[PDB]
DNA sequence: CCCTGTCTGGCGTCCTCTCACCTATGA
DNA sequence: TCATATTATTACGCCAGACAGGG
């Protein structure tokens, strides 16, 4: 409902075709946190 | 689809990995028409096109040749959400300590290095001089020298004889640091004494001694040698209602380090006197 | 004996510097303690670094720290400031003023196999010039063009060193 | 403008290439000036024709130089540079010249 | 050398609504 | 218009945490 754009254009085709499910994804503010903290010195990654 | 996060301290090969183009000029944007700057801060070719599947500039208006770069235009062809993720690296000239790793009580250099704050400081703003492996003369390795001592010391030992100053020295320091040899030393020094406090002292520096050992965090990672950029589309240049641009404050710190790395270059490569260039460094520090 | 040192200004305002450094000496008539003051300004190297014969008293020294728009000396401390070399200003004494930039006589035409053509066809091109008529004002600059090296008779205004 | 000198000892070829050459910019430019016949250079040779001696024994030969002078008014990005894909008939040596 | 004042950093409530105001310089 | 690059106020209240001083 708030930040996946992707997950939340599956879900407005999915409610306007009355299948009522949600393809999780990612938020995409987790991936600004991930820059901000990436711009430093520090390396944070996502593992696997 | 993913397990546990890890952190870990980013070295010069994984910002280069990292980054897409380097940021040279700190011009930002033309802002008496509406394109940007090639190639400064937001650049075309560095990151990627403003528009969706267009060359900004003009060629590929459809949906056929996605990705030829010609060279009119100097620019990448993807999304528009493709500049969000990528960033750039600013080749800093003159080596700048991190400052999470210099100040954040306890240091992590401060505690790594066995060196007070205040003299680590003092070296780090062009203020003090520190010895790296002298030779054959009457100086420790962590014993810092000033103005005073590095002139008697130059007319003295002019032969086999390293002193320098500022993050660049605190590099060496860190990168001739044989962690392993540490480990046993402090581990006989903490089974070699009795002292409450010392006892402390040094289980709190062994600690993150062996720990630095046992992940692949290198002691020459603390300086920042490719300073990386924050993507433009997480710093965003929006105008408000009216004809002006409200730039974002991030802007303002990457648009003056790159303008200090650049005059530090320029004076860099006149050949110039070696001191000049301490105030060019100092500044490019604090930046 | 005066030796060299060198001034940090405000890098912009170096000739105004230079100026109110030569009026605060014949204001605080200490001529015997100063012999010149290089700074430069173009339409500029080095545009930061004033070099100023000088001898060191501490009068002098808050002199030159009282002339307006300067931070300060630059050596190993701020007690006794550092000198330099004479042969470090030097350089820049040559090309202090001395009319440069802007002018381009004979040395903008060199040939050699390095020019570029854009007062004709060929939109923002350049090519190779084997030989040349500069007698009838003719160039034979082989421009890569249908696959190969074929030169074109260009004018010499047309082209651009 | 693009004065360009067509010259070919065979004159059909000289004309084939002419035409293509018109064609290759008439597409990209406009106005192209067009393909004017300039005078033919027949440059002859007489030679003894026997080994040893037979003086009024002769054979005169000529080589025809053809030349076609093709101008292109105004030069667009397109037109000029178009010149080095199109590929013309072998043995007939262009000469193109801008201003 | 173990207490000790002294100095330096680091906290300090959530949610909402209305309005105005935004760098100087310059041949 | 298009590069040049940073100075003359004070008036919280704990509460940990690190540091030079001295019996
Ligand atoms: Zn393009």
């Amino acid at each position: 409902k708030s930040d996946d754009v992707n997950g939340r254009t599956k879900m407005y085709k999915n409610i306007v075709d009355g299948n009522h499910q949600m393809e999780p994804g990612m938020p995409e503010s987790f991936n600004v946190l991930l820059k901000e903290i990436r711009s430093l010195g520090i390396n944070i990654e996502l593992e696997d | 689809e993913f397990d546990a996060i890890k952190i870990a301290l980013a070295s010069p090969d994984m910002i280069r990995s990292w980054s897409f183009g380097e940021v040279k000029k700190p011009e930002t944007i033309n802002y008496r028409t509406f394109k940007p700057e090639r190639d400064g801060l937001f650049c075309a070719r560095i990151f990627g096109p403003v528009k969706d599947y267009e060359c900004l500039c003009g060629k590929y208006k459809r949906l056929k040749h996605r990705g030829v770069i010609c060279e009119k235009c100097g620019v990448e062809v993807t999304q528009t959400k493709v500049r969000r993720e990528r960033m750039g690296h600013i080749e800093l000239a003159s080596p700048t300590a991190h400052i999470w790793f210099l100040k954040s009580l306890p240091s992590r250099i401060g505690l790594l290095l066995d060196m007070p704050l205040r003299d680590i400081e003092r070296v780090l703003y062009f203020e003090s001089y520190v010895v790296i492996e002298g030779g054959m003369t009457n100086l420790e390795r962590q014993q810092i020298l000033t103005e005073e001592q590095y002139l008697d010391a130059l007319e003295e030992f002019g032969d086999e004889f390293d002193a320098k100053m500022g993050a660049e020295a605190i590099q060496a320091l860190l990168k001739s640091m044989d962690l392993e040899q540490e480990c046993e030393q402090l581990r006989e020094e903490l089974n070699e004494t009795n002292s409450e406090t010392k006892r402390k002292k040094l289980t709190k520096r062994i600690k993150l001694l062996e720990a630095f050992v046992q992940s692949g965090n290198k002691p020459e990672w603390m300086i920042l040698t490719v300073l990386p950029v924050l993507p433009p589309d997480l710093r965003p240049l929006v105008p408000l209602d009216g004809g002006r641009f409200a730039t974002s404050d991030l802007n303002d710190l990457y648009r003056r380090v790159i303008n200090r790395n650049n005059r530090l270059k320029r004076l860099l490569d006149l050949a110039a006197p070696d001191i000049i260039v301490r105030n060019e460094k100092r500044m490019l520090q604090e930046a | 004996k005066k030796r060299w040192y060198v001034v940090q200004a405000f890098s912009g305002f170096e000739g105004r510097v230079a100026t109110s450094l030569r009026e605060h000496i014949k204001l605080h008539n200490m001529e015997d303690l100063f012999g010149e003051v290089m700074v430069p300004t173009e339409e500029k190297f080095f545009p930061g670094y004033v070099l100023v014969q000088m001898v060191m008293n501490d009068a002098s020294w808050h002199l030159v720290r009282s002339v307006p728009r300067v931070m300060g000396f630059i050596g190993g401390t701020s007690d006794r400031p550092a000198p330099i070399s004479d042969k470090e200003v030097d350089a820049i004494m040559n090309r202090l003023q001395q009319v440069g930039d802007k002018p381009r006589p004979k040395t903008l035409f060199e040939p050699g196999e390095m020019v570029r053509v854009n007062d004709g066809p060929f939109a923002d091109f350049n090519g190779v010039v084997e030989e040349v008529d500069y007698e009838k004002s003719r160039l034979k600059v082989s421009v890569s063009i249908f696959g190969r090296a074929t030169p074109v008779e260009l004018d010499f205004s047309q082209v651009e060193k | 403008r693009i004065r360009i000198r067509l010259k070919a000892f065979d004159h059909r070829l000289i004309d084939q290439a002419t035409a293509e050459i018109v064609e290759t910019a008439k597409r990209t430019g406009a106005q192209v000036r067009g393909p004017i016949p300039l005078p033919t250079r027949k440059e002859r040779f007489t030679v003894l024709i026997s080994p040893h001696v037979n003086k009024d024994a002769r054979d005169q030969y000529e080589i025809r130089t053809h030349l076609r002078l093709v101008d292109i008014v105004e030069p667009t990005e397109k037109t000029v540079d178009a010149l080095m894909r199109l590929d013309l008939a072998a043995g007939v040596d262009v000469q193109i010249s801008l201003g």
